[PDB]
């Protein structure tokens, strides 16, 4: 299904235009409330005293209509940032009015447009309008790809089209948008309507937008083909624009009039639809993840507190982590013991963190698989896990698993283990606190042992979007630091961003740490190469995993396991956005910081320009050792 | 009933009197074309010669010949609607959805068989009106194209002005027909010189009417006649003809050559949308306005 | 539909057992997470390390059926108030043990019980577990409206039972609760679970309990009569109290083993459903404002904002109101003009406030019924509805209709009234400056010229309840004083609650204001006798008006119209709640403050102890003129 | 809304250099406006609106010693603690002659029209104290060849450079309100340690009496100044200049300051973040001053070389009471 609308500057009976157009299928209708070409005047008789009414009733609709069907658009001659200063009372005048009346219609979103540079009052009357009454209309700044000027003919004599390149100049128009949205203080009610041109921009124009929040995709009918049937299509371009606005959910607009005379105007609509049907299909990860997109989640402790039984419920369904754990296990199992010792050699295993018996049962399959012995120790630390373990070691596994109820860190082993196996690591590896487990518990590991995990590693690479700011800016609450929320790594399903850089390693971690000093303190310094002009406003962060040898898991994108929905990448926003040049470099710094208490994250961008240090001595963020 | 925003009144050569009217406000937003026989009992829907209805309103028009009528559409059509040869009913020709957008101005070339569209699509368009096609579909401004009008004697020759503050002189003989002439206030009106094919006059959004010699792209002369917006420009049919100036300030103003103002009318008590001189009284000029008056001035 | 649970002591098998009280129709299933008979010991050995599993596995439920069909019961040897300082400890240890793994399991409630006077370490221990993780489970504290104590047979010789009666001993388990939940600090996840006995107590003790969270109703086996044919039934005072719980949409928790053994169990369960088919109906009133129970809403600005549309649709739809106004217009024109005058004389009727123009179809109607000539002038200060007005004025109305785009305080009237007609009235009548507008408009009203409302008059009454005053209290917000919440009033369909008096008047107002110093400021002082025990936590606010003689409307409880939605109650609340002894009197306070800018309420209690003066000079409250 | 306390009173009443400058004001308004055949048969009437305790008061009693002119004194002051003070001294000394009339002059019906009127209504960015609007509200009593003094003014802005004042604007973060809020209100304050980053360059510019027929006090400006170092932009001073009568002037615009005046010190807009700036680079700021019928207030966002958020929008952080 697409959620799809008419764009109107022509209504004589609303009534009669609305059931036309949802005859033809769409949802909703863009049209003006006022008569566009109704100039009014606010200042000076005698059109000062026009006698009413104004517009048309509200009457005509009823409550629901107007709340569901109907978009509102910014009368054309209102002009707020107009150089004649009776243009500009005027203008300011009858878009307050304009305004008022959406709100009092209850429209859901109201149409307003960037057509040139400066829209500095236009703003103003818009956050304005923002900050008065209670009201909770989106407002759609209606912007195109290319601005009018760079898509006219070039059949003027004596004003030639400059043929020459400008790659700052072609992406004007997103300037347009990024300062409006800037005066109005990254207003959440403040949208960006695309409008997409019959020529293309670069593909570097078009990789702007795609942070920023797009609600809805304005298509004129002038930008449609022909087929051999007469029906209206598209360029291939214009449909993997389309696909990539698919994925965004964005709503899609038909502007201008039917210019395929021959069909009907639902054609238009119908070839939306058709390639909507004949999208991409969605992987298995895109299917698990569908409903997180762009869900911030804050920082959990995986040692103060304990996890839910539906956690372990959920995070228990992935068969790729899992078989890739038998497999190690089994790969180290064939490893450590020849086949002329298959009977005589009992091998300890110690899965340190068992919840609910996952790579118990994992480790039982891969020595049935390697066709070798062992003894499994099976450490939680939650006790209402330890509660599952123990029902299931009296009515399944017996004598061949212990159940041990302590910390990894705690607990007196009364043997040394051939293989540890742990599942500890979170969606920036060590941020949930694997290096200091597994440090706690490597005393009892034979000197010849091995840990699974063998390694890991943490990525990470700048981000741009306006919508994940806005999130987490959102995340204001009372009782605390005003901008402790930008302090803290956020769990997120990034979606609607532009990642900046490849990602860079960032911290690894080795166990067993064959080093007299264990130090899991680190300061990093990462430089990414930036080849567009954007707007940071934070770090994406993913991880990989060498589980033994060859047997790997990755959330980093370029390597991700396939179809592994269990982490979700990490966000580390910053305070204050950063412009970010074409060719410029862009270099950030973090810590990982502890104390006998608690470890945390210390991050700051030192180029192009210098951010505040983000939670110094985690005064906004800790993870409880 | 007549919809009240008055919005175009044009005197045929015989003496009778067009007019074009839009209701911008209320249940229904339409329009209606309207001719009187008798221009005194206007606008009196029962003391006229013939009426009729469109879809939607009528943001400008202009007379094709002695039956014809060119309407420019709120729904983005250009419409031609022939007169009865009993001068009894207006009856449709054709309404040919070309624009994008409000289809604002309207000019027949001096040919009287093509017209001259411009819209706030942005684009300007030549119809051939006995094919009822478009025969080309210029995009040379940058924002709504608030006027355009025919040379009254070159075929291929046109003016148009858009709130991108450019005046374009066309001539469709060029592979780029398209001319800047020469930023200030944006344009609003334009007017070519009855006489003097060369010659032009254009008001701006300030109030401001200035006189062009297309020559020298240089402005002659220019006077500040009215406080807002200069909607309208209309020469006389006089020998040296008078310049009509109509604006959203709700008054008229009748210049003579050096832009010296001979008359000043606050008849209205809204805008003032279209004047035109009687073809037998040549110091009668008719004016309209959105408060539904038809005013007759005698002009000194 | 009766949302029922069934309370069990011994489960055997949950599988087993949950599909038995499944088929017999109940809704969810109260039982232990532990043997309630396996008490376990946390300190010495060597009880200490008894072997696991400590109780029955989560793997026994989906999670789905643990978060919707469990409730937790906390085991009856767990008794953290113990005199004995190991019992104390053990108690602690398992009390959270219990309520972690209640949260590990997602329980949805979990019960606790109250059955003594001294719960104070109870209540520690479930503080802190409630501000330990991230939990949502309610608690859910099983007290009874008699205790055991008072309940014993009189059976013991040398112990016989107190015959003599008293007012505040048999409230103590009231007390019991209050004293919990004051502990605990109004926790919005703590309610009650109130369990019926065979006898009621008398109607005091039960009239405290209404105005108290109760989210589940409980009711033995024990306490059901036999009917004639053998099943299971409740006398009629029983039926009273479970049809006042009923409209509190409480859950009723059938316990104890089945009696009435010729019967099967869910004959209980139906009887329960056959009385809530059997209530009393509910009337206009009642299922025009289902939905809005206990529900806050903010005070608006009558002045300075501007109505929305659906407003004027919803508030539009009242025939009780409109036809009580065209009453009263009807009366005033045939009282102010004689029969032999009725084509001679043209009243002038000023609709001062029109909105989309219902008052003046109301003047149209009472004209029509009348038999006199009206000129009308439609005023209205919001262009919105000047639209909606002038679009009937022409398509409908005509000359008749005069519309008035403007302020009635700011019109320049060009004659004068016969009769002004306004609705200008809130929930506490004044309270939208119904009195400063009509002063404003009052000077073209003729000399013997008729305002209608001719008078209204505002009514307060001290109030109960705990749950309103949770809501208040969940209203802080950052960025403004921790403590505004309590000092502006809500508009609210008061459910939960008990009223502690009569509804005494208030402010007074008339109009025309016959006086030469016009002062709308006010100063009251209401004295309110009580004759039970309680906590007082707010006033709730009505109005009564008369339009004209004996046509009046009211929200009054004792005088409501009938059927008539337009005005819900209003609520001062105060910051700290004051206890009330019985036959003590409760003296409030309440100023009607104004400045040349705004309008507030100030009000203080001063009886039986003084509050601190609340919304001084308007700091936390103002309505904008 | 508020009112002066005796003690400002005392110290703003020290001031030489002004009321010298309100004097010779007045002195030449009274020889321009009666010649001297006339000088006994006609009598001027002059209405201090805003008398305070009577500095101008005496300063025209002493203006019209010194033109050798006859003077109606009207003594208007909303403040009743200083009209007190201003009836006492109308008992003690002034007499007759000095009418003290305890009212608003918005409020106040005039009996009769003044030739003159006097006020001292401005602030530091002159038109921020309401000025505009109350003398509005009087002009209705002044003759229709009446002379307001001042009979001009103009505020000026200029970017500045200052670490050390906006981390004092930073801890001006105060609890229940937003933790912004301190960054979209203009403080007055001696500038000390800062950099003048461009030349001052006038904002707004108000008339008395406004001979207009749509009076308007609502303005929108925009500024643009050009940068010669690299700097980093943390808000924007402001001054103003006033012509009381002709070539007689005060100023606290650096470049033309009134010598030794110390009543105004300059004014502070700040904003929220840090701008950097370039060599070459140009400054470009937008003010609105905005009101209703309740409060004025100012609206600024810089708009180049970057866009900053439009500060204080629809008043929610500073208004001024009307
Ligand atoms: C021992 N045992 N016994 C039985 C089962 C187990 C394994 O128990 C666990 C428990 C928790 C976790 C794991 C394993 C590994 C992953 N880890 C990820 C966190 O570090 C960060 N969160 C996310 O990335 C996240 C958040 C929300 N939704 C997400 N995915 C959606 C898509 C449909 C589900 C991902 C949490
Ligand atoms: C002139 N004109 N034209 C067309 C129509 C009109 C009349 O327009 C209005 C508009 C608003 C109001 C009135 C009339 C009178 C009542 N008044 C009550 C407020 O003072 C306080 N709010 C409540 O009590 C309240 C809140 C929420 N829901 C409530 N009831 C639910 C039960 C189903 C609806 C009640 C608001
Ligand atoms: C009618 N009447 N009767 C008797 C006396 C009067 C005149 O009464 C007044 C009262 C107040 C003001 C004035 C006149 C004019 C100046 N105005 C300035 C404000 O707008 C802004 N504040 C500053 O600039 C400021 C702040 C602090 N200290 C400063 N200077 C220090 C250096 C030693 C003193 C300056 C306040
Ligand atoms: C699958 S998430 C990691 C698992 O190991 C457990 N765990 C985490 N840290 C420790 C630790 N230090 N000692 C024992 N178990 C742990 C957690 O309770 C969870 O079941
Ligand atoms: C039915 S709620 C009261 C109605 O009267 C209008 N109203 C309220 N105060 C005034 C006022 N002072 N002048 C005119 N209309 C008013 C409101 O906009 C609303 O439509
Ligand atoms: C010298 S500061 C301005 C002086 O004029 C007074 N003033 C300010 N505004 C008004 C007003 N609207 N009407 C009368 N006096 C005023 C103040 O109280 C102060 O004494």
């Amino acid at each position: 299904r697409v959620s799809s609308g008419r764009d109107l500057n022509c209504v004589p009976e609303i009534a009669d235009t609305l059931g036309a157009v949802a005859k033809q299928g769409f949802d909703f209708l863009c049209m003006p409330v006022f008569h566009p070409r109704f100039k009014r005047e606010f200042i000076q008789e005698p059109a000062k005293n026009r006698p009413g009414p104004q517009t048309r009733s509200d009457l005509l609709l009823s409550g629901r209509d107007w709340n569901t069907l109907i978009v509102g658009k910014l009368s054309p001659w209102i002009r707020p940032d107009s150089k004649v200063e009776k243009i500009r009372r005027n203008s300011e005048a009858a878009m307050l009015q304009e305004l008022n009346f959406g709100a009092y219609l209850g429209l859901p979103a109201f149409l307003l447009p960037l057509n040139q540079e400066d829209n500095t009052n236009l703003a103003r009357v818009l956050t304005n309008h923002i900050h008065t009454g209670h009201h909770s209309s989106m407002f759609w700044m209606r912007v195109p790809l290319v601005a009018p000027e760079d898509l006219r003919d070039d059949i003027i004599e004596n004003a030639p089209t400059t043929h020459t390149e400008e790659y700052s100049g072609e992406e004007k128009t997103w300037m347009w948008w990024h300062n409006f949205r800037t005066l109005c203080d990254y207003s959440k009610r403040i949208a960006v309507a695309l409008e997409i041109g019959a020529d293309l921009p670069s593909n570097h124009v078009i990789d702007r937008w795609l942070g920023e929040p797009i609600k809805a995709a304005i298509l004129p009918t002038s930008i449609f083909l022909t087929n051999k049937k007469g029906f209206p299509v598209l360029s291939k371009m214009h449909q993997r624009l389309i696909f990539r606005l698919l994925k965004l959910e964005v709503q899609f607009i038909i502007t201008g009039t039917n210019h395929h005379s021959e069909k009907e105007f639902c054609s238009y609509l119908q070839y939306l639809e058709y390639l909507s049907q004949n999208r991409p299909p969605p992987n298995a990860y895109e299917l698990f993840a569908k409903g997180y997109e762009d869900y911030l989640q804050s920082p959990l402790q995986p040692l103060m507190d304990n996890l839910e039984s539906q956690t372990y419920e959920v995070f228990e369904k992935d068969p790729i982590k899992y078989s890739q754990y038998q497999q190690a296990i089994y790969k180290c199992l064939l490893d450590r013991v020849p086949e002329e010792e298959k009977d005589t050699n009992v091998q300890v295993l110690m899965v340190l963190g068992a919840g609910r018996g996952p790579l118990v049962n994992a480790s039982l399959r891969a020595a049935k698989q390697a066709d070798r012995r062992i003894k499994l120790y099976a450490v939680e630390k939650n006790p209402n896990a330890v509660v599952t373990l123990e029902n299931w070691q009296f009515e399944e596994w017996g004598s061949q698993v212990t159940v041990v109820s302590s910390d990894m860190r705690e607990w007196v082993a009364p043997e040394k283990a051939d293989i540890i196996v742990s599942e500890l690591l979170g969606s920036f590896a060590d941020n949930e606190l694997s290096p200091e487990c597994l440090d706690g518990a490597q005393h009892f590991l034979k000197d010849d042992g091995v840990s699974i995990p063998g390694e890991y590693t943490s990525f990470l690479a700048p981000i741009s979007s306006s919508k994940l700011y806005n999130e987490v800016r959102a995340c204001r609450e009372k009782d605390r630091d005003p901008e402790a929320q930008f302090e803290m790594p956020y769990v997120v399903r990034l979606h609607n961003f532009h990642q900046l850089s490849a990602p860079q390693p960032c911290f690894t971690f080795s166990h067993p740490n064959r080093d007299p000093m264990i130090d899991n303190n680190r300061y990093c310094t990462l430089e990414f190469p930036v080849e567009v002009n954007t707007v940071l406003h934070g770090f994406a962060g993913y991880f990989e995993t060498v589980l033994y040898q060859d047997i790997t898991l990755s959330i980093r994108p370029e390597t991700h396991s396939p179809g592994m929905f269990s982490w979700f990448p990490i966000l580390f926003p910053i305070k204050q956005p950063i412009t970010v040049r074409e060719g410029q470099t862009i270099c950030v710094r973090f810590w990982r910081c502890s104390n006998s208490k608690k470890v945390w994250y210390e991050w700051a961008v030192t180029a192009p320009v210098c951010s505040a240090i983000h939670n110094p001595t985690g005064r906004s963020y800790t993870i409880g050792l | 009933c007549m919809e009240r925003q008055l919005e175009a009144a044009r005197y045929r050569s015989d003496g009778a009197l067009l007019l074009g009217a839009s209701s911008l406000s209320g249940r229904c937003w339409a329009g209606s074309l309207w001719l009187f026989k008798d221009p005194c009992a206007a606008p009196n829907e029962g003391f006229c010669s013939a009426g009729v209805q469109t879809e939607a309103g009528v943001a400008d028009l202009t007379w094709v010949g002695e039956r014809g009528i060119l309407v420019a559409s709120d729904s983005g059509a250009v419409e031609l609607w022939e007169l009865d040869e009993n001068e009894t009913l207006i009856v449709s020709k054709f309404c040919k959805y070309e624009h994008d957008d409000i289809v604002s101005t309207v000019s027949v070339l001096s040919s009287g068989t093509q017209a001259v569209s411009g819209s706030k699509d942005i684009c300007i368009k030549v119809w051939d009106l006995a094919q009822q096609v478009v025969l080309s579909s210029y995009r040379a401004h940058a924002a709504q194209v608030t006027c355009v009008a025919a040379s009254p004697h070159k075929d291929s020759v046109f003016l148009s002005c858009s709130e991108d503050n450019r005046i374009l002189l066309w001539d469709t003989r060029c592979p780029k027909p398209a001319s800047q002439i020469g930023p200030g206030y944006l344009p609003t009106s334009l007017a070519w010189h009855p006489q003097q094919s060369e010659v032009f006059v254009f008001g701006d959004e300030n109030g401001t009417v200035s006189l062009v010699d297309t020559k020298s792209t240089s402005c002659v002369l220019s006077s500040a006649v009215h406080s807002q917006c200069v909607t309208g420009l209309v020469f006389s049919p006089h020998s040296v003809p008078f310049l009509a100036s109509l604006s959203e300030d709700c008054s008229l103003a009748v210049l003579d050559s050096s832009l010296s103002e001979l008359f000043r009318s606050q008849a209205h008590r809204d805008f003032v949308r279209d004047a035109t001189w009687s073809p037998l009284n040549h110091s009668l000029l008719t004016t309209v306005g959105w408060d539904h008056q038809v005013v007759h001035h005698v002009v000194p």
